[PDB]
Order: structure tokens, then C-alpha cells, then sequence
């Protein structure tokens, strides 16, 4: 067939020129239908069609063409894992790209691919689907629309263990497992297997994206032959023999050898020489089925500076103390080891490690670096109890505050009756001992009717500085001096309280609420404390004491001594420490000096889950005797005592508890594991049955004077109780329910049956 | 010293044991409980048990304890 003219329909990002060439027929040529399927599949072959169809006209050859379409954009929806440029970067690899005339029968193509790459992270199956969006011209917008969801394993099994059963090495999130795969490996190692070798690890799986098995294959036996120690020892073979030190029937270990390794590698440090090289060889023996293992050791001064990095909180200053060699001296590798621990004992810091580096131009001299690596803490509690009522507390500490060593401690209390605040500035080893500086400023408000006694009101100050000194890590002994000042008022008519103003030499109205009184006192405190306990914590074993011990030094307005003893010991019974008995003694005698009466504020009281547990707090001891007095606030069809619009004419005997200056406590617990908790937790639950003793006297009571009124004097009255106690750990904080029966008591004594109290941080 | 276990997620690590420590108040008018001197009286425990830092459990302040008013009680892990 002659063609005289060939024409081409449909062509617009294809000029003429390409196609004109790019087909095997042209204009003058004489064509065959051969010559047919060679110009559609050389033309369908240009990449460039989205259809073709070239066929004869009479005298014209006509291509019948429709263009690819060519991309514009290649938008993406529901990848939230793959980067978007990411994603973009695959596609332009596949041959996809901004520019490029898509392929709409690789779409499918497109699909499995872009599913195939997401395998790159747990999305082993997801569904990729194509919106091809027409547009201008003829251009097209291929948006890409993400089904990904996110890797699950169950099964991890081993093959080719004889030496272990699979579940016996079970004995001992998972996206990504190496570290694990060494420690599986020491398992082997550990046990005299020298030539264990990991062969292979699978990771085979189920058909959707979440189901994985791991299988791990093994090729699994050697012991130890001997230790054989070669070269330059520095004369020390005397001791490395005691290193390399082995016990017959050694199955070998590559960790305990290096272990050995750094031992000699520490000793020969301690000598002076700071590159001391170890290295050993094992000779392998298939024969004997034993390794030999042959050690090379190659032995190889003054310190220019020891410096300090990391302290970007503590200045450069205070830890200038915390080791056991000096700067511009004698090296000692051992001298490093004893102040190594001294950095990490202060809890300034998190992590700490030590480097030793060559000073510049010097062939002996050695800089030795310590690197240190927070300080504030802020603790906060929130009680309720049957003492403190809805109990706050808190505190902020700065252990390294604007770098002074010292750690500011800034706590505030407030009960339902006293609030106390309280800034401490605290140097827990000042020494060379471990001796402390309990540096103290505070504010009490102590309000006596809240806390369940007779009413009167103390406002106090002061500061205490007291200095620390142990002696045996079971005996701590303590010494200082506190200055306070209290200024009470608001005081109910009492004899007792009123026995004590005119010690004082102070004289005030009887029957008038308006009263108040101002001391300054100096006094030197003491105390000693002895602990031999097991745990600090639920203790099951040993025994603690402590000593207590005030004394008001001359100048102080307030004359008098006080002195506590408290006794806390605890005896197993089994084997397992499950079964304890404890025993539980206080006392506590104070009294006045220049004929004078120790302070109403500053005596004992017992009763409450603290002591004698049954009992109201503090109601235990004397009570008051109450004189005809005119109340402020009088209201009938309202109780007072002894109010003389009430129609009071003489002293009356009451039920509020007023404390005393002699006290002696004492409990008989007996522990034993709670009832239906599992071992698993019964750690953090105590059982107790106890039997508590108690009382309060005043030894300054007139017994004489006061005939129709009880012997305030008498410590013959004894009061019991006996109960059950429970302690946890709970979630909320720690607790204790106290149910006891005070099978003793004596006149006015308040019953609280139930008692407890709870915390949180 | 360490707070949580996601710290230490994928680490090699010897557990010692269970470490303890606490601060004392015999009364109301006493030295108030030092949680931070209880932290340090776990790592010195620790420190005898012989480890760098410790994995803190639960700082919590004690209602009963049988010799004193209010204790500050810090349990903890020793880990090498």
C-alpha cells in the first residue's frame, strides 16, 4: 500500500516529530499489514499511549491515538507511620513521579509494591488503594489511600537443645530482640558450653500482619583444662596465683575469666602501672573435649590535676573533699577506689564514672577525671487519722542548694490540733565520723482543746541546732542546743495548769478565760539511740531504743528536765521470720528545778493507735479539776465546764484529759502472718495482736488539799487493752486498723474502739 | 537511683535484692520525717549490698510504726 500522506489524531504532549520517526512507515512508503503490527506495537512501545490504533485511509495512513495520562500530583491519606516524602521517594524509584505519564495498568503494580515496603516497620498486611482522579487537559491527580494497621508473638520455641528442655530455658513489647539473644546465649556459656553457636533465628509467621513464631536454632560440650599465666608479672607472681585460683571439676565461663582478667589487670593498677595489659587465649582440646586457657599479661606516678565534669548544678567547690588521695601527688589506683563511692553515697548526683588521661608533654604525669552526672525534690502527703484528723504536710529539698553541700529541707504540718513549720538546712557527714548539722528554725501553733485535752492555747518559736556523732552503726548519739519561746494564752481555770503559773511566779484570774504568758527558754538536748533491727521496715528481728533527754540551761525563764526511754523489740519464732513477738516500753518523767513546775505543754500523754491503743488520744492520766469561771461566749442549751453561769459555785472534777510530768507505756505484741493473703504479697501485710498497758500521773499532785478529788499522784491505776491490729501497703498509702477493747480503764477514760490512719507522697 | 521500670527496658541488670530506708518522729513536737535522708539510708543499704543505683518502688510515710508518731519509709532495688 502506497502512503501519500499519514496524519495523526489525538496527539498533544507528543509532538509530530517523535512519532513521526519512531514508527517504522513514513510518507512515500510502501506498507503491508506486517508493517501494521510493527508501527502499533513500535508506537504502543513509546510508553507514551494510552491506546493506539494505526490504520489505512483510501490513499492516507491514519494513527488513531490517546495520549497516558500525565501526573500532576501524588497526594497521600491514612499513612501515619511512612514519611510522605518518604513514601514519594519509593514511588519516584518504582517510576512514578510529578511529570511522568502513568501506567494505569501498573496501578495494581503501584499497589502490591508500596504494600511490599510496608513491611519496613509491623504492618505485615495493610491495603493500598489507587484513586486516579482526572483533571485538566489531560492530567491526572493519583491519590493514595493508607489501610495500615500495626505485630503480635506468642510462640518462642527452640530446636536442637538436648542438654535443656525448652520450658526450662523458659525460666528466665517484642519488635526488636538482640541484647535478649545474648543473654540466651551466656545461658549456654554459663553452664561449661565453650562451643555453643547460635546457627540460625526465624521469624516466621500467619497470614495477617499480626501473628510472629520465633524459632531459634542451636549447635550445642566443653569444661576447663587449666590457667596458665606468661609475661612481664612485675614481680607480683606471689599474688596472681591467688587470682587464678580453680576448683576441680570447673565446667568453663568466658565472664568469671574476665572477671580474672580485671582483677589483675585492678592489682597492677593499685601497683602504680595505668595501662596493665591482660590478655588470654584459649587452647582448644576437641580430644580431651577441654579448652587450656593461656593468660598474657604485660605490666606497663603523679597526678597535674583532678578535675571535675558534669556539675552543671553543684559548683566547682564542694566536692573537693569526697576522696582519699590529693592533686599535685601520688597516684593510687586503690586511693580511686575507696573515694569512688563517696560521690555516689551523697545522692547529688545520678551516674558517676572515672577516666585517667596523659597531661601534655609529661612522661609520668596523669590528669584524673571524674565525670558526675538532679537536686530539687518536692514531697507531699495528705492524711486522715484519729490523732491528726485531715493531716498536710509537705516539703521541698535542695541537696545541692546554689552549691553549699548543705540541703534545705522547708516543711509544713498542720493537724486537726497543732501546725508546725519548719526550715532545716542538713550536712548528713560534715565529718570525718558521719557527725550531721540539724540546723532548725521553726513555728509551732499548738491548740490543746483539738488535740483532745484540756483547752489553752500555745503559740511557739525557736530555732535547735543539733550535732550528730555515731559511734557504732548500731549506737548513734545526739547533741545540741534550741532556743524557743511560747507564748500561751487561752486557758480554762484548772488547778493542775494553774499549779504550774505559780511556780512561775505568774498569778491570774480563776474565774476569767483572758489570760496569757510569754517564756523564753535555752535548752541543751541529748539523745542516744540504739538499733540492732533486722529492717527499718516491718522488722522481725532485733532491737531499738531510744533516749530522750531536755534540760533548760540557766537564763531560761522555765526551769525543769525532761526524759523519755523508748523500747521497740522484736523476736521470731520461725524459721522464716513469719511469726514474731514484740515488745513495746515508753516512759517518760519530767519535772521542775528551782522549785519551779514543768511546763502544762510539755507533758506526756498516752491512749490513741499511738500507744495504748482502745483509748481516746491522749485521754490516759490525770484529769482536770476545773474552777468557777465566767465563760466568754455563754450560751445556754450549750455545754461549758465549770462556767458560773451555769450555776457553778465550787471545783469541778472532769473527763478532759490534762497529761502529766510521769508516764510509762507498755505493749506485748505478738505478730503473726494476715490470714488469707498469698506469700506472693503478704510481704506488705501485718497481723498483730497485742496487749497494752498505760499510765499518767502527776507527781506535783496535792492529794492533801484536793480530799473530795482522785489521787492525781497515784500510778497504781493501770489501765489494759487488748486487741488486733492489721497493716498494709496499700495502693493509697500505708494504713493500719487498730480494733481493741480497753478491758482497763478508770474514771472519765474516753473509748475509741476502731482507730487508723492513712498517707500518699 | 532509678523511679520506674520503663528506664531500664532492654538493659542487662543483677537484682540483688530488696533494699530499705527511713527517717524517724517519736512526737508531734519532733523533727518532721525526711523522705530524702530515707532515700539515702536505701542507697547506703545498697551500697553494702554493693550497687551503683537503686529502682525505688514506693516512697510512702508510715502511720504505725512501733517507736515513733510518724516514719518515712523508702523500699528500692540494688541493681549492678
Amino acid at each position: 500500500f502506497v502512503v501519500k500522506d499519514i496524519h495523526f489524531e489525538g496527539l498533544q504532549r507528543v509532538a509530530v516529530g517523535a512519532a513521526l520517526l519512531s514508527m517504522p512507515v513514513r510518507t512515500g512508503d510502501t506498507v503491508n499489514d506486517e508493517d501494521i503490527s510493527n508501527t502499533i506495537r513500535a508506537l504502543f512501545a513509546t510508553g507514551n499511549f494510552e491506546d493506539v490504533r494505526v490504520l489505512r485511509d483510501g490513499d492516507t495512513l491514519l494513527v488513531q491515538v490517546k495520549e497516558r495520562p500525565t501526573i500532576a500530583s501524588i497526594t497521600f491519606s491514612g499513612n501515619k507511620s511512612v514519611k510522605d516524602d518518604m513514601l514519594k521517594q519509593n514511588l519516584e524509584a518504582s517510576g512514578v513521579r510529578v511529570g511522568e505519564s502513568l501506567d494505569r495498568t501498573t496501578i495494581a503494580d503501584i499497589e502490591k509494591g508500596l504494600e511490599d515496603f510496608y513491611y519496613s516497620v509491623g504492618k505485615y498486611s495493610a491495603s493500598v488503594k489507587a484513586v486516579v482522579t482526572p483533571l485538566p487537559r489531560n492530567r491526572v491527580d493519583l491519590k493514595l489511600v493508607f489501610q495500615e494497621g500495626v505485630a503480635e508473638i506468642q510462640q518462642i520455641n527452640i530446636v536442637g537443645n538436648h542438654a535443656f528442655t525448652t520450658d526450662e530455658l523458659i525460666s528466665h513489647q517484642k519488635q526488636k530482640l538482640a541484647g535478649d539473644l545474648e543473654t540466651l546465649r551466656s545461658y549456654y556459656l554459663d553452664r561449661g558450653y565453650a562451643r555453643f553457636n547460635i546457627d540460625s533465628t526465624q521469624v516466621s509467621l500467619t497470614p495477617d500482619k499480626k501473628g510472629i513464631y520465633v524459632t531459634v536454632n542451636i549447635t550445642e560440650q566443653y569444661k576447663l583444662s587449666g590457667v596458665e599465666v606468661s609475661g612481664n608479672l612485675a614481680g607480683h607472681s606471689a599474688e596472681i596465683e591467688q587470682l587464678t585460683k580453680i576448683e576441680p571439676g570447673e565446667l568453663y565461663n568466658g565472664t568469671k575469666v574476665t572477671k580474672m582478667e580485671d582483677d589483675i589487670k585492678k592489682l597492677l593498677g593499685r601497683y602504680g602501672y595505668a595501662y596493665p595489659r591482660v590478655q588470654s587465649m584459649p587452647e582448644i582440646n576437641d580430644a580431651d573435649k577441654t579448652v587450656k586457657l593461656r593468660v598474657n599479661v604485660d605490666a606497663g606516678f603523679y597526678v597535674r590535676k583532678i578535675r571535675f565534669e558534669g556539675n552543671d548544678t553543684s559548683k566547682d567547690a564542694v566536692l573537693r573533699r569526697e576522696m582519699r588521695q590529693m592533686e599535685g601527688a601520688w597516684l593510687g589506683s586503690d586511693l580511686v577506689d575507696q573515694g569512688k563511692e563517696r560521690l555516689n553515697r551523697l545522692g547529688f548526683f545520678e551516674t558517676v564514672d572515672t577516666d585517667t588521661q596523659r597531661v601534655p608533654g609529661s612522661p609520668d604525669q596523669v590528669d584524673v577525671v571524674y565525670k558526675v552526672k538532679n537536686t530539687g525534690s518536692f514531697n507531699f502527703g495528705i492524711g486522715y487519722g484519729t490523732e491528726s484528723g485531715v493531716s498536710f504536710q509537705a516539703g521541698v529539698q535542695q541537696d545541692n542548694w546554689l552549691g553549699t553541700g548543705y540541703a534545705v529541707g522547708i516543711n509544713g504540718t498542720k493537724n486537726d490540733y497543732q501546725t508546725y513549720a519548719e526550715l532545716s538546712v542538713t550536712n548528713p557527714y560534715f565529718t570525718v565520723d558521719g557527725v550531721s548539722l540539724g540546723g532548725r528554725l521553726f513555728y509551732n501553733d499548738f491548740q490543746a482543746d483539738d488535740a483532745d485535752l484540756s483547752d489553752y492555747t500555745n503559740k511557739s518559736y525557736g530555732t535547735d541546732v543539733t550535732l550528730g556523732f555515731p559511734i557504732n552503726e548500731y549506737n548513734s548519739l545526739r547533741a545540741g542546743l534550741g532556743y524557743v519561746h511560747n507564748s500561751l494564752s487561752n486557758m480554762q481555770p484548772q488547778v493542775a495548769m494553774w499549779r504550774y503559773l505559780y511556780s512561775m511566779g505568774e498569778h491570774p484570774s480563776t474565774s476569767d478565760q483572758d489570760n496569757s504568758f510569754k517564756t523564753d527558754d535555752f535548752t541543751f538536748n541529748y539523745g542516744w539511740t540504739y538499733n540492732k533491727l533486722d529492717r527499718g521496715y516491718f522488722p522481725t528481728d532485733g532491737s531499738r531504743v531510744n533516749l530522750t533527754g531536755k534540760v533548760t540551761i540557766p537564763g531560761s525563764d522555765n526551769e525543769y528536765y525532761k526524759v523519755t526511754l523508748d523500747t521497740a523489740t522484736y523476736v521470731p519464732i520461725d524459721d522464716d521470720h513469719k511469726w514474731v513477738v514484740l515488745g513495746r516500753t515508753r516512759w517518760g518523767y519530767g519535772d521542775g528545778l528551782g522549785g519551779k513546775e514543768m511546763p502544762f505543754y510539755e507533758n506526756f500523754y498516752a491512749g490513741g493507735s499511738s500507744t495504748v491503743r482502745g483509748f481516746q488520744s491522749n485521754t490516759i492520766g490525770p484529769k482536770a479539776v476545773y474552777f468557777p469561771h465566767q465563760a466568754s461566749n455563754y450560751d445556754p442549751d450549750y455545754d461549758y465546764e465549770c462556767a458560773t453561769q451555769d450555776g457553778a459555785k465550787d471545783l469541778c472534777k472532769s473527763d478532759d484529759a490534762v497529761g502529766g510530768n510521769a508516764m510509762a507505756v507498755a505493749s506485748l505484741e505478738f505478730i503473726t502472718p494476715t490470714p488469707f493473703i498469698s506469700d506472693k504479697y503478704a510481704n506488705s501485710v501485718r497481723t498483730s495482736f497485742f496487749w497494752d498497758m498505760g499510765t499518767v500521773w502527776d507527781t506535783n499532785w496535792d492529794s492533801s488539799q484536793y480530799s473530795g478529788y482522785p489521787d492525781y499522784s497515784d500510778p497504781s491505776n493501770i489501765r489494759m487493752s487488748a486487741g488486733i491490729a492489721l497493716q498494709w501497703m496499700s495502693p493509697l498509702g500505708p494504713l493500719v486498723f487498730s480494733y481493741a477493747q480497753p478491758f482497763k480503764k478508770y474514771d472519765g477514760d474516753k473509748a475509741e474502739q476502731f482507730q487508723f490512719n492513712i498517707g500518699k507522697t | 537511683i532509678y523511679t520506674n521500670a520503663e528506664e531500664l527496658v532492654g538493659k542487662p541488670f543483677r537484682d540483688l535484692g530488696e533494699v530499705s530506708g527511713d527517717s524517724c518522729q517519736a512526737s508531734n513536737q519532733d523533727s518532721p520525717p525526711s523522705i530524702p535522708t530515707a532515700r539515702k539510708r536505701m542507697q547506703i543499704n545498697a551500697s553494702k549490698m554493693k550497687a551503683n543505683a537503686v529502682l525505688l518502688h514506693s516512697c510512702e510515710v508510715t502511720s504505725g510504726t512501733p517507736g515513733c508518731y510518724r516514719q518515712a519509709v523508702c523500699i528500692g532495688s540494688a541493681l549492678n
